[PDB]
C-alpha cells in the first residue's frame, strides 16, 4: 500500500492561513489585511521637473 | 499398511505426519511533514534615519 498527499498553500494577504479555516472565513478577514496585487508606476527621472 | 496371513495372522501399521507452518510479517512507515511560513511585515529604515 503507498498513499502519498501533498498540500500547498500559498496566500498574499488576509489572515495567516491554517488548513481546518473555511473560504468563508478567509473571504471575512480580508476587512484589514489588503496588499499589494498589482502595481504600475513612472520612471524616476520623470518626477524631476522644474 | 494391512497384512493378514494363512487367514489368522493379522497385522496393522498407520502413520500419520503432518506440518504445518505460518508466517506473517507487516511493515509499516508514515511519514508526515508540515512546513508554515508566515511573512507578514517588512520593515525598512527610512533613508534620512541618524
Ligand atoms: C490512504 O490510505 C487509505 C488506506 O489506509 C485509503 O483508504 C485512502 O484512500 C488513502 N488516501 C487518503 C487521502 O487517505
Amino acid at each position: 500500500l503507498s498513499n502519498r498527499t501533498n498540500s500547498r498553500v500559498q496566500s498574499f494577504g488576509g489572515v495567516p492561513f491554517y488548513p481546518g479555516i473555511t473560504l468563508e472565513t478567509w473571504q471575512k478577514g480580508i476587512t484589514n489585511h489588503l496588499v499589494a496585487i498589482d502595481r504600475a508606476g513612472l520612471p524616476l527621472h520623470f518626477f524631476i521637473k522644474p | 499398511t494391512e497384512l493378514a496371513l494363512f487367514s489368522r495372522v493379522n497385522g496393522k501399521f498407520s502413520t500419520e505426519f503432518q506440518r504445518m507452518k505460518t508466517l506473517q510479517v507487516k511493515d509499516q512507515a508514515v511519514t508526515t511533514r508540515v512546513q508554515v511560513r508566515n511573512r507578514i511585515y517588512t520593515v525598512k529604515t527610512t533613508p534620512t534615519s541618524e
